[PDB]
């Protein structure tokens, strides 16, 4: 594995996990279509800002 | 008399885009012309190692 990780980081600095099953089940549906048009469905490899 | 036993005609072959090799390196997409001002300006932010 890795040399030192950052993903112990982020629940201590208070983000969470990897954002992909997350923000789709805690949109309400509402914040979900709004990230899939303004932001991608893809996070990885590329992102629209 | 006179003979005529023969009339021909080019049997034409059709050519298409999308099944040549050439198309290998293009990413085609049909889309409207809906006038976008010389939309010239695609600003990417890439991640360097």
């Amino acid at each position: 594995m890795e040399n030192w990780s950052a993903l112990e980081l982020l629940p201590k600095v208070g983000i969470p996990t990897d954002f992909l099953t997350h923000v789709k089940t805690s949109a309400g549906e509402e914040m979900f279509e709004a990230l899939r048009i303004y932001y991608g469905d893809d996070p990885e490899r590329y992102n629209i800002h | 008399f006179e003979a005529i036993f023969g009339t021909f005609c080019n049997r034409l072959e059709w050519v298409y885009f999308l099944t040549s090799g050439l198309a290998a390196a293009a990413h085609a997409i049909k889309f409207h012309d809906l006038n976008k001002l010389t939309t010239g300006k695609m600003l990417f932010h890439v991640q360097v190692p």
